[PDB]
This record gives structure tokens, C-alpha cells and sequence, in this order.
């Protein structure tokens, strides 16, 4: 219900809504072979 | 190596690709890789 978690710590760390999600940041290679329900933020 | 497609059930087996797989004196003399996610080689990861 908090948005994008982004990390763990047990205790899940929830993305800072003053910052996150970053624009300037995303996927890192060509090969993300993402269709298993996957979760992402903006 | 010989491929078929992705029904292929039982008996319409026939190929349709033919790879000629060989091993070769890979290098790369002028270049250097700026990004590979693991360590180990020959992944699907690896690819990019």
C-alpha cells in the first residue's frame, strides 16, 4: 500500500515519495525478459 | 544442430534451422567490456 519497495532490511524499505522513484534510473541491460508479473514504479 | 518450430507434436518433425556450431580464438584486442552482470560466463544474462 506504501508504493515501490526498493530494498530489504524482514522489514521491507518502502520508496521515499519526496524522491523516489528516480527518473534518471531503470533496467540496466537489453535482456530483461520481464513477463512474470512483474512490479514497477514512476 | 538441427531446430523445428513449436508445435512440432509427433510426426512434422522436419528441420528448419541448421546451426553450424564451431569454437573459434575469440578476442577482442582493441576493446574492453564496460558492463557484464555475473562473473561466471556463457549465461542468458551474458548476452547483454
Amino acid at each position: 500500500k506504501e508504493g515501490l519497495q526498493i530494498g530489504k532490511d524482514e522489514k521491507p524499505i518502502y520508496a521515499d515519495k519526496t524522491y523516489q522513484p528516480e527518473p534518471q534510473v531503470g533496467e540496466e541491460s537489453w535482456t530483461d525478459t520481464d513477463g512474470t508479473n512483474e512490479k514497477f514504479g514512476g | 544442430e538441427f531446430f523445428d518450430g513449436r508445435d512440432a507434436v509427433a510426426g512434422a518433425l522436419a528441420p528448419e534451422i541448421v546451426l553450424y556450431t564451431e569454437n573459434v580464438n575469440l578476442e577482442t584486442p582493441d576493446s574492453h567490456v564496460v558492463y557484464k552482470p555475473e562473473t561466471s560466463n556463457n549465461s542468458h544474462a551474458n548476452l547483454g
